[PDB]
């Protein structure tokens, strides 16, 4: 009897985040960037 | 002069073939070599995450 999850399967979880987008790598939009875009 | 064929009987020395999945009979020499050293444990996975089959 063995239990396996996404982490055990070297897989991403359903409720998982991503690295914020930077000047060299893409990713999620940061809170500060969203606030600056909204204020502009 | 009479022999086993005329009286419709099996020979003094004769074979009954091997036993298959649906027929009875003898066991192949390979079967006899298999059974004597055949061991009980077969292991495996019995259940994963509360599900079988």
């Amino acid at each position: 009897i063995v239990d396996l999850f996404a982490s055990d399967l070297d897989a991403a979880e359903i409720n998982h985040t991503h690295a914020e987008a930077t000047t060299t790598e893409s990713g999620f939009l940061s809170i500060d960037d969203k606030e600056k875009l909204d204020a502009i | 002069l009479l022999d086993a064929e005329d009286v419709h009987a099996a020979k003094k020395s004769h074979t009954h073939e091997v036993a298959t999945y649906t027929t009875d009979g003898f066991m192949s020499s390979f079967d006899k070599q298999k059974i004597d050293q055949l061991v009980s444990p077969e292991a495996g996975v019995t259940s994963i995450n509360g599900k079988t089959g």
